[PDB]
């Protein structure tokens, strides 16, 4: 109905297409190509415009694989932004890129549809209440409370046990509070994202008859899809998120794992568009992709979008900028600290960095406020003191200090949350945790309570009353 | 003697520690002056090329 | 109230309009991509101007050629036509001015992103107003009051002086900025508290901590939507600045809060790099430098030609991995005045505020803060300074010598009177009781971890019995026999009380 | 004409065109003028460093790249600038191209020299050795300067070296007769306006009666652009040039930053199509170095003694710009954050400041064997330091054990106070006498005052003080 | 001979084709486990073929990152790592395990090639040349296996 035309130039993934000089489309919307293939000339080659670039010319970005077309397709202009299915089409179906099921089940009506990107919602329709919810696992409920509602931050590098712990934080709220549940993967192992989808499958949480009662929507992005798919699979997960805290007008919840694939797609289409390098590789934008990404998510006046990301922190490198973005973009760090799941800690998670603004006072109570401080002082004591521990050995400090090691390490092995899906991964079933234990167990460490069971009595228990019990069980074997 | 013995089990144990921790910090050092000098000239190779 | 009186005004608005003959400089957009508008023609366009679209989303015209001219979209032109007439506006980027801004969230265009209302404003500033004059100004030699212990104490804050805070993520350089903010309360200082790409919940929290504290009476908040064109991310703390230029030369000494400014550089960056004006160090544009510096030394404190008032700076840069050769605070603390920090280990371990004053320097000195203050503890800084260093000499702690046990566990229970609870913006002057407090070794014998509840029972203690100290001293701001007898006498009838028990 | 217009203008570099009648030569003075945003007759004034072909020339302006607009007309002086010298051109605070930013009365502007000058060639250049005493105790012991020679303050992040030029400054100014003159070159401009403050206060200025200064200030802001900066530092030099000449009197420099000149250059260089270097700069610091250490030289004809802070960004030496800086100096003196940390003032490691000037037959040889021994246990100190952090000085054996006490109170004692730091440390500083400090340090290094406790030592002026503040101390550790 | 179809380029190769290889040998294990077949690919080694992408970048002059490796590698080494799986009885289920080799150096698991396929892959496999050296062959090291 738009501008019918050509395809002028094709560079592998990114694509430059001339079209009549009269009207050019917009920026930042989509349109097809038709193009060819080995049978039938079918519009699985939708496409998005990136630049304008003269001679009524647009460069483009790619959302399928782009082989096979060439210069001069018969381009097909469809004007508006990226449209997308919503509403409760989503529920349940595992549908891609572009909004299509690719879960091998009916295409979902399009009597609602959204376009794929809109403007930051406003600084008004922005949230007040600091909202906070546990989760069940002890060392987050310590001293990294979730601001739901707010930004939730996974760091880390890689083989730490991040997308595990996502799938233990969607295994607890997937039947714990929220309304309906959106997944997104960005990038992610595919195998693993048919993988947690039959979880949610086997747990039910998911619907396989009756779909439309699902409260799910894992609109996953594989791994293996084009720069274009991994650029725009966040801003499609967000759209379905944005739709609900605006039309269900309901708390969703948000796990997307990971942006940094989001943003590297960003960078290797950047890197084709011509437009010049950024500090170590990345795209200049970054910034502004992250601010995106991140300002389009809120908690409304009505929907408490409480979303999950995962940062792949490359080699593990905390001043690269695609993390020195996000966790200014965030509320709830969570850095993954590779070395301690070298030492074997499962999940691996400092207490230095992984932070929050919910630690206030006037937020968690100023009793769990100085239970999250009394731990944490000790802990970064016990680092100060293992960076010269190591060197020159265990028995040059004082009396007090010794002590102190010992406690700290109490607390680092007590935090060794077993999980209740790692049970297929380990061997022992996980365990759930509140507050009473985010109360108690701090507080027989730091009394003294316990206080001559051996580091292993607390190690990969929860319960502080199950660390005693396994204290009681590993006294008794001797 | 055994004052002279923990403090040669002392001095025994420290040499190692030392030894493995420069093991460790000379990889470090050879991986941050490698991450920082190509950082340097692919950035000035930028700035070179860009024209 | 609706249509039923508002076609006169209608008629007031049309009839006496304008029809001029303005011939204007008016261009043919050529090359949008991402942000910036590569426009063929425009010829005669001032480097500056905002330049009109079809659409509405204005654009500075930041480099220019021979043929075309980079311009930017301060707004994001999503949808503009090849060849579109984009004329400039021909004025330079002004910037209305108002005392009814205090209280709105205002965007960069000047816009009230409050919900609060539009503003009436008369002026135009300017957004590259110069410096004020070398000889023009006088020396920082006010005080200006942080409302945290450590920094009055140690490394002073001064009306005028632009004192950089710095440091790490997560370490409270936001609370900090923003105590030091809802301190004034009656100090008549204007804040300006321009908060750049960050997340606008974070802003909600703060003006909702403001609308708390009372103190978005008299501030203004700039936000930065993370979502806003970096453009607009980075001009924004020029707008702040002229904001408070517009304070600071009636009389009206200010205070402004730029949070941050490295994600300043990196917007800026990013325009630049669009730009393909080519990159210098650590894949910045190298300019950054120049930018930050029109931004700081447009921030200093007027001399009584010209108002006398001051523009105390706090520009907040964020630093990873507590480094400083990272190139954006390599540069701004060359270009101000002295550098604060937060160290993850001092704020995790308790110090909080975390201002290690080992690393940690105010570079204009006492002269900016008060002179009670001063002839109590001058030497402090240097004192504890020495107690940083032989407390990490102290780790060899065998046979210390007396002198230096003394020495230590005297800039020890210093230390612990650094110590300041969440948000508890004490009195200058109490700030005078706790500085001559130690200073004077009353807290030498006394127990040591105790004196977080010695300070409070003190203070409550003077601020019932002798209210008469604080506000004779703050009248004559000068530690005199009278402040030390009325101090050393309720420290004899505290001590006493905390003592038993 | 020489009318021409400007083609291209991006950041402070400005492509001018001009028909192919006259095309300029480099270096030469453009002015943009009678132009605002206000409609304002304001002037820009731009120098070129590189002429584009075509007739066409990319120049650097000296003022912001605001108001003026591409296709517009330039005037050419059909000449280099000059810089309006003379002692006519003392007292008032003026301009890179000189114009004076005093506010007050400008100076008289007749005698002008060019601001890009001939550098004097050696056979000019006074090889008359000479010693310098300024009064600040580890200098000249240590790093003792040449009355004649560059003196370099390589300074960390901020930390005491712009403190320590006002010090040194307030020192020397009254002690040489002869001209001087501060040349702010990029610097803070509320430091260098609290420094104009301290010369009107001093009466160096003399500011109810001028060009009896004998000190005159030049200054160019950080906040002017790269293309001021890039030439202020040769306003500067010209003006200590014409002094050095034509007055040939003895001339005193103490420009600070020459690294911001040296960031300034670099930062027009990669707009001006150039590419860049090895990291930080312009492929051509060593040139810029080599034009400005070539002109400040002490002439056969007129003494010179140009002491000059050089502020190393991420505070090392590795860098490039200090790299040649250090090879452009001849009297080095390089502060630490360490030492600052630790409140040391100045906060120079001992260790690396030097100069050429601390030959023992030119010191005095006692001197100089003071000297040695205290670098001698200072660096062993400096070895020993992280041995003490890992395994105590209780432990560290005793014929070290005397001398790390030893050097740790020699540092802290040649810490000394200034007379304009008091507002930063308590008590007014002192003018210490080098006779003064050789023999207290021939007390600590020999291991008279072993006695003292160390912090009797710290921030003392003079040792026979230090044994005051030893007795002082001893009484407190009775009361 | 009959279990495998071993595929050989060698250094001599150009960087191009060394690149094109595994892919291949991707490909044709497609077909293979795409017919009801179980089948296992053995890249080696894989930090190989991301050094020729490297210089078949650099030569296209593409502006390489992270380590002056191209942004684009984790995408590339996704595409052949991510065509290696196990299909369902829906289409045959053939399964694509897969060991894709990839020598790091001095055990910098923090370096950008490891860690991007470790960021793609089901697990790590370690081989320390400590234990190698002590004499424990294979020198797996189970503790970060
Ligand atoms: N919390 C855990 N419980 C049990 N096993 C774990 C855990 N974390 C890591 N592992 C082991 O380490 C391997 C890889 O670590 P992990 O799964 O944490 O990385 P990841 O979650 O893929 O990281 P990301 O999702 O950020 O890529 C897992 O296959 C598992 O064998
Ligand atoms: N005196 C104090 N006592 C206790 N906590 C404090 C104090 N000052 C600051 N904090 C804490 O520091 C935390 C982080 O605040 P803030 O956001 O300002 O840090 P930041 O480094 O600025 O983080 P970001 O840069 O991401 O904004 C807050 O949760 C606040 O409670
Ligand atoms: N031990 C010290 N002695 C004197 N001044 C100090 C000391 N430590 C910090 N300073 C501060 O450092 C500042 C001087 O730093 P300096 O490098 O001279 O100037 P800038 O910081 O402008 O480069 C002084 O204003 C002073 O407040």
């Amino acid at each position: 109905k738009k501008n019918l035309g050509r395809i002028a130039q094709i560079i592998g993934p990114v694509l430059d297409v001339a079209f009549p000089p009269g009207k050019m489309p917009n920026i930042y919307n989509a349109l097809i190509v038709k193009g060819r293939d080995t049978a039938g000339q079918p519009m699985n080659v939708t496409c998005e415009v990136q630049q304008l670039l003269g001679n009524n010319r647009v460069r483009a970005v790619a959302m399928s694989a782009t082989d096979g077309l060439t210069r001069g397709m018969e381009v097909i202009d469809t004007g508006a932004p990226l449209s997308v299915p919503v509403g409760g089409a989503t529920l349940g179906r595992i549908f891609n890129v572009l909004g299509e099921p690719v879960d091998n089940l009916g295409p979902v009506d399009t009597r609602t549809t959204s376009p794929i990107h809109r403007s930051a919602p406003a600084f008004t329709q922005l949230d007040t209440k600091l909202s906070i919810f546990e989760t069940g696992i002890k060392v987050v409920d310590l001293l990294a409370p979730y601001r739901r509602g707010g930004k939730i931050g996974l760091f880390g590098g890689a083989g730490v046990g991040k997308t595990v712990l996502i799938m233990e934080l969607i295994n607890n709220i997937a039947k714990a509070h929220g309304g309906v549940s959106v997944f997104g993967g960005v990038g992610e192992r595919t195998r693993e994202g048919n993988d947690l989808y039959m979880e949610m499958k086997e747990s039910g949480v998911i619907n396989e008859q009756n779909i439309a009662e699902s409260k799910v929507a894992l609109v996953y992005g594989q791994m293996n899809e084009p720069p274009g798919a991994r650029m725009r699979v966040g801003l499609t997960a967000l759209t379905m998120a944005e739709y609900f805290r605006d039309v269900n007008e309901q708390d969703v919840l948000l796990f997307i794992d990971n942006i940094f694939r989001f943003v590297q797609a960003g960078s290797e289409v950047s890197a084709l568009l011509g437009r010049m390098p950024s500090a170590v590789g990345y795209q200049p934008t970054l910034s502004t992709e992250m601010g995106s990404l991140q300002e389009r998510i809120t908690s409304t006046k009505e929907g408490s979008i409480t979303s999950i990301q995962a940062v792949y922190v490359p080699a593990d490198d905390l001043t690269d900028p695609a993390p020195a973005t996000t966790f200014a973009h965030l509320d709830a760090t969570t850095v993954l600290s590779r070395g301690l799941a070298a030492k074997g800690i499962y999940p691996a998670v400092d207490p230095l960095d992984s932070t929050s603004t919910m630690l206030q006072p006037r937020i968690v109570g100023e009793e769990h406020y100085e239970i999250a401080q009394r731990v944490k002082e000790t802990l970064q004591r016990y680092k100060e003191l293992q960076d010269i521990i190591a060197i020159l050995g265990l028995d040059e400090l004082s009396e007090e200090d010794r002590l102190t090691v010992a406690r700290a390490r109490k607390i680092e092995r007590f935090l060794s949350q077993p999980f209740f899906v790692a049970e297929v991964f380990t061997g022992s079933p996980g365990k759930y945790v509140g507050l009473a234990e985010t109360i108690r167990g701090f507080q027989l460490i730091l009394s003294g309570e316990l206080d001559s069971l051996p580091e292993q009595a607390f190690y990969l228990v929860g319960n502080i009353d199950e660390a005693t019990a396994k204290a009681m069980n590993l006294e008794m074997e001797s | 003697a055994s004052e002279l013995a923990a403090r040669m089990t002392a001095m025994s144990n420290a040499t190692d520690n030392a030894n493995e921790l420069k093991k460790t910090l000379s990889i470090n050092y050879n991986r941050a002056r490698q991450a920082k000098i190509t950082g340097e000239i692919l950035e000035i190779v930028a700035g070179a090329n860009a024209c | 109230i609706r249509a039923d009186e508002i076609s006169k005004i209608i008629r007031e608005r049309i009839e006496g309009y304008n029809r001029e003959v303005k011939v204007v400089n008016t261009g043919t957009v050529l090359q949008v991509g991402d942000g910036i508008a590569r426009i063929h023609g425009l010829d005669e366009v001032m480097a500056g101007e905002l330049v009109e679209f079809e659409e509405g989303t204005i654009g500075i015209a930041l480099n220019l050629e021979s043929n075309n001219v980079g311009v930017v979209l301060m707004g994001d032109g999503l949808m503009i036509q090849e060849g579109s007439s984009v004329k400039a506006t021909g004025r330079i980027a002004q910037i209305p001015v108002s005392e009814a801004y205090l209280g709105r969230v205002i965007n960069a265009l000047a816009k009230p992103i409050d919900g609060r209302g539009e503003i009436t404003a008369s002026e135009s500033r300017l957004i590259e107003s110069p410096a004020p004059g070398i000889m023009s100004r006088r020396s920082v030699y006010e005080p200006l009051q942080t409302g945290l212990i450590a920094i009055d104490a140690m490394i002073p804050v001064g009306r005028g002086q632009r004192e950089l805070i710095i440091g790490d993520r997560q370490t409270g350089k936001t609370a900090v900025a923003t105590d030091t903010i809802l301190n004034q309360q009656g100090q008549n200082v204007i804040c300006v508290y321009v908060a750049i790409g960050q997340k606008a919940s974070s802003v909600a929290q703060v003006v909702t901590n403001f609308q708390e504290r009372g103190a978005m009476e008299y501030t203004i908040v700039v936000a930065e939507t993370a979502d806003s064109p970096a453009t607009l991310q980075y001009l924004a703390p020029y707008t702040g600045a002229a904001l408070a230029e517009y304070f600071m030369y009636r009389e009206r000494h200010t205070l402004i809060i730029y949070d941050d400014l490295s994600k300043q550089a990196q917007a800026y960056r990013q325009m630049s790099l669009l730009l393909r004006r080519p990159p210098g160090r650590e894949a910045y544009p190298g300019d950054v430098f120049y930018l930050h510096s029109r931004l700081l030394e447009r921030a200093a404190k007027l001399s009584s030609l010209l108002g006398e008032g001051s523009m105390t700076a706090l520009p907040i840069v964020e630093t990873q991995a507590g480094d400083v050769s990272a190139y954006i605070p390599t540069n701004v603390i060359s270009i101000t005045d002295g550098q604060i920090f937060l160290s993850a280990d001092l704020f995790n371990a308790g110090i909080r505020p975390a201002i290690n004053v080992g690393i940690s320097v105010s570079r204009v000195g006492s002269a900016a803060q008060i002179k009670a203050m001063k002839k109590v503890a001058g030497k402090l800084k240097l004192e504890l300074a020495q107690f940083a260093e032989l407390e990490a000499f102290a780790q060899f702690a065998s046979d210390l010598d007396k002198a230096t046990q003394n020495q230590l566990a005297r800039g020890q229970r210093l230390r612990e009177l650094l110590k300041q609870p969440q948000s508890a913006p004490l009195t200058v002057e109490e700030q005078v009781m706790t500085i001559y407090t130690g200073t004077n070794g009353y807290l030498d014998s006394l127990e040591l971890d105790q004196v977080r509840k010695y300070l409070v029972e003190l203070r409550t203690y003077v601020k019932t019995n002798k209210p008469e100290f604080q506000e004779i001293i703050s009248s004559t701001k000068t530690f005199t026999e009278e402040a030390e007898a009325l101090l050393k006498e309720a420290i004899q009838e505290q001590m006493e009380r905390f003592l038993l028990q």
